[PDB]
């Protein structure tokens, strides 16, 4: 049970503060870890061909007539 | 050189302005924003009834004691209303400023309607309705108010249907009386031989406590007119002529271009053929009363319309200039006469809120040229919906599609 | 709720309660505090000046057009509190609120516990019907002599004689029955 | 907590002695808005708004037209959330 | 200057409705008099509803 | 409950002083401007930003992962 | 719209453009329109 203020800040218990950046520091730690091991959120980890450098003989393009 | 207009307040919200002049014979009078268009058809001439019982008796001077105290000074006592403005004003010497300035207090307040004068005043409006009728330019321009005001309050008259005359009771006069003199709206003009400071005394005295509170808050409020484009045709082939009005909506008392369509004016067959620029506040009738024997008015009607486009269309340097030095001399001033100053202000404190000098009617005059007067008749003039009313031998008038499409020149 | 409607609303209570729906539908456009704040000791100015305004025309033309200058700048969605009407919690509650006139209908055996309050009751009961004759009586004594009555009802005006037609406004169900 | 009278009656007296133009030394509960500490009307419309943001609901236009002694707030609240 | 527009719904509020803000001495003697009708009826509710001794259906014949 | 002091409310140091200042500038007075002090007074006067919500935790979330990848 | 008004009804002039100029396309709109219509009622029979 808390006690009601007024114009004043609410005090805070110690385990609401603590779970608080508890869940928070988890959320951070997770994304970190997997961004360290799996860092495949950019480039996936296969590069796109330029379409356009494709050699002519590489798609069958006749030598014009 | 002219001398201002000075403009005070008093708490009771009545404008006691003023004018001063080497004359000597001042014309004191009082203007009340009240007249037929704040009536509501069960008061149709309470606002006359008033008028023509006002002079006659006060709870002071008992009788016709007002009328002796003007005679005994040799001063002038008049009163007129119409659709917006009600205007008591007394002509004078200018040492018989007080007890005048006094006497108009008690005709505004302290009145007394006494019931049988009330029936002597029914007997002579009830008559003069029934001889009024002979005026026919007045008949006139009645039916076009109420065709080109249908419906509003604007269309009825100062005078009022014969039946509201009839139908008057001490108690309905004494409201509009304690309803429509408030003091906020209420102007004391002074023009000629007076002080401003002496007049501003008087006026507390005599002219304050004048009521400003409304019964049950009923505080009055307005309605923005309609001008309906019709027409009115009071055939009676026995009349020896024939009376024409034709008109289009006004701008109102604030919109300037009313100048311009002045000059308009200025620049303007059948008789008698005034131009007029009728103009109410939110609203007017600018157009024409033409009197014209029943053969001729068919041509006058075109040639009417004719001048009007030329002047949407074709007008010139020198028509506008010649219009210009026209409406100049229009102008109000003490060489125009005390009663006539006296006027202005109380209608231009009504009105404008202001006294309008005349440096600054100069310059909008001189501000006027042809492109701008042009533009401004086409606006009000070109492919409008005209109101007309006619009386006599009106049956060569030309019904409404010839009128209206008169209105527009197929080659612009 | 309490107080009785007049008939027809002066012209101050019509300014006054614009003043309270505007400066509370600036407090829905100035989310913040200092900006509204601030935005709002300037419309009291608006309202400040115009205020000796002796023109009773012109007054009801300043009001006339504030509150159409208000109803085209108002919010959406304003804040309105929780238990005024339209927002919600305001007839929440009202599920658990019972008349009262049901405790009437319980069975002995209910009523056998929850014993001292019956017995509060019933002595209210007899302060209600104790006094229904001399309030209906003060009700009608007081009439009005003309047909202008206003809903508007008398206080005692004498000792023992119970505020009359209390029984609904004293023993009302309480607003949060929890 | 609920609401108890002389609290209540504390916390609409407060307030007022934050408003700059309620004197903070004579704003007395029985001390009429208008009559005693001379506030404008306009002012007790905005009185009483604060008293609305300090306790959380709407006292209503009709019976706020009245909200006038610095006490009847303090019933008229206390009556409104059924405070005993 | 968009001009609220009542239609047969979304109606022309209290304020700016033209007719309340003026009004003739007549029509405020109607409200002040439909009040009367009212406070009458509403005196006529109040003293059947809150009186003891009642067991029958106030019936509202309104209704 | 017994309630703080109304003095110890003003409107200095606060965002309410600028509004202040700027109306005094038109000659308004902000006179209920007090009354809305205690929510830039204390405890509440940090200004929050919106990195450090989002950022809550973040300085043990990587101290936790760099022990994490080390073992 | 007042704009119609003002640039197309006002000076007969205007009135008159306006006129001359839509009827100069409306045969072509009408000529096309009414051809598709003629056309499929009796798409079938016709040279092609
Ligand atoms: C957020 C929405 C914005 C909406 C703002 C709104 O549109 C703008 C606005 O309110 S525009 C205010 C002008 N409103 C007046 O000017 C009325 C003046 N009314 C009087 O002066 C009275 O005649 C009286 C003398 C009784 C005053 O006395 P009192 O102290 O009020 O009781």
């Amino acid at each position: 049970h808390i006690q009601p203020r007024y114009r004043e800040f609410p005090q805070l218990t110690r385990s609401q503060v603590i779970q608080g950046e508890f869940l928070s520091s988890l959320m951070w730690f997770w994304i970190l870890w997997r961004f360290w091991h799996d860092s495949d959120a950019v480039l996936g980890h296969f590069s796109y061909p330029d379409p356009s450098q494709w050699t002519d003989e590489e798609l069958g393009i006749p030598p014009d007539d | 050189s002219v001398p201002e207009t000075q403009v005070s307040i008093l708490d009771n919200g009545l404008r006691v302005a003023s004018e001063q002049s080497s004359h000597a014979t001042c014309t004191v009078g009082v203007w009340i924003d009240a007249g037929s268009r704040y009536e509501t058809e069960k008061n149709n001439g309470a606002g006359y009834f008033l008028e023509h019982l006002a002079f006659k008796g006060t709870k002071n001077r008992p009788g016709n004691a007002l009328e002796k105290e003007v005679e005994s000074i040799g001063a002038h006592l008049n009163a007129y209303s119409t659709r917006e403005h009600t205007a008591y004003l007394i002509k004078a010497l200018s040492k018989d400023l007080p007890k005048v300035v006094e006497l108009l207090a008690d005709i505004v307040q302290n009145s007394s309607l006494e019931d049988s004068q009330i029936e002597k005043e029914r007997d002579v409006i009830l008559r003069e309705m029934q001889e009024n009728d002979a005026s026919m330019q007045n008949v006139v321009f009645d039916y076009l108010h109420a065709t080109a005001f249908q419906g509003t309050p604007l269309a009825q008259a100062v005078e009022g249907p014969s039946e509201n005359v009839r139908r008057l009771s001490r108690t309905d006069l004494t409201d509009y009386l304690n309803r429509h003199y408030k003091a906020p709206r209420m102007v004391l003009a002074a023009a000629g031989g007076v002080e401003h400071q002496q007049l501003l005394d008087l006026a507390q005295k005599h002219l304050s406590s004048v009521s400003r509170v409304y019964e049950e808050d009923a505080v009055p409020g307005l309605t923005p007119c309609r001008f309906t484009g019709s027409e009115i045709r009071h055939r009676d082939d026995a009349l020896p002529l024939a009376h024409v009005a034709i008109a289009v909506e006004g701008p109102g008392w604030a919109n300037p271009d009313n100048v311009t369509l002045q000059v308009a004016n200025a620049i303007i067959l059948c008789q008698s053929f005034q131009t007029f620029n009728i103009s109410y506040s939110d609203t007017g009738l600018l157009g024409a009363h033409f009197v014209c024997d029943a053969m001729s008015i068919d041509d006058m009607v075109f040639f009417l319309q004719g001048q009007w486009m030329r002047l949407c269309t074709s007008a010139t340097e020198s028509e506008v200039t010649r219009g210009k030095n026209i409406l100049r001399n229009a102008l109000v001033s003490h060489l125009d006469g005390t009663t006539p100053v006296c006027e202005d202000i109380g209608r231009s404190l009504l009105t404008y809120g202001r006294r309008i000098p005349l440096a600054e009617w100069e310059s909008r005059i001189q501000e006027v040229d042809a492109q701008m007067l042009r533009d401004i008749c086409s606006k009000y003039f070109y492919d409008q919906c005209p109101a007309v009313a006619g009386y006599g031998p009106i049956e060569q008038l030309p019904d409404y599609n010839r009128i209206r499409s008169g209105m527009f020149w197929l080659r612009f | 709720a309490f107080c009785a409607p007049p008939a027809y609303l002066t012209h101050q209570q019509k300014v006054l309660r614009l003043y309270k729906r505007a400066l509370r539908h600036l407090e829905s456009w100035c989310i913040h505090r200092d900006k509204y704040r601030y935005f709002a000791c300037l419309m009291r100015a608006r309202f400040e000046e115009h205020k000796n305004e002796k023109d009773m025309m012109r007054a009801t033309q300043l009001l006339r057009e504030a509150e159409e200058e208000f109803w085209q700048n108002q919010h959406p969605q304003p804040y309105i509190f929780p238990d005024s009407p339209g927002g919600t919690s305001f007839e929440r509650y009202e599920c658990y609120k019972v008349p009262e006139w049901c405790l009437d209908y319980w069975h002995p055996s209910e009523k056998a516990m929850y014993p001292d309050y019956f017995s509060k009751r019933e002595q209210w009961k007899k302060l209600r019907m104790e006094s229904w004759d001399r309030e209906v009586k003060q009700l009608q004594e007081e009439t009005s002599p003309d047909g202008i009555m206003t809903e508007a009802l008398p206080p005692a005006r004498r000792e023992g004689d119970l505020p009359p037609l209390w029984w609904h406004i004293v023993t009302r169900p309480r607003e949060r029955p929890t | 907590p609920p609401l108890t009278l002389d609290g209540i009656k504390d916390r609409v007296l407060y307030v007022l002695k934050l408003y700059d133009k309620i004197d903070p030394e004579k704003l007395s509960v029985n001390s009429h808005f208008m009559k005693d500490l001379g506030l404008d009307s306009l002012d007790q419309v905005e009185i009483i708004m604060a008293m609305e943001d300090e306790f959380g609901f709407e006292i209503p236009d009709i019976d706020a037209e009245k909200l006038m002694c610095p006490q009847e707030i303090v019933d008229y609240i206390a009556d409104k959330k059924d405070v005993y | 200057g968009s001009k609220y527009k009542p239609a047969p719904l979304a109606t022309l509020p209290s304020t700016l409705d033209p007719a309340e803000y003026d009004v003739s001495p007549e029509t405020r003697r109607a409200q002040v008099e439909r009040l009367s009708i009212r406070a009458r009826l509403k005196r006529e509710y109040l003293l059947q509803y809150n009186d003891p001794k009642r067991v029958s259906h106030i019936e509202d014949p309104a209704l | 409950m017994e309630l703080p002091d109304y003095r110890q409310w003003k409107i200095e140091g606060t965002p309410l002083e600028t509004v202040q200042k700027k109306l005094a500038a038109r000659g308004l007075r902000d006179p209920w401007a007090r009354n809305e002090a205690w929510r830039y007074m204390g405890g509440f006067a940090g200004n929050i930003t919106f990195p450090s919500v989002i950022l809550k935790g973040f300085k043990w979330g990587f101290a936790a992962f760099v022990v994490a990848l080390g073992a | 719209p007042s704009r119609l008004y003002s640039l197309l009804f006002r000076r007969t002039s205007t009135f008159a453009l306006t006129i001359a100029v839509g009827a100069l396309f409306f045969e072509r709109a009408f000529d096309q329109g009414a051809d598709a219509i003629y056309e499929h009622i009796n798409e079938g029979k016709l040279w092609k």
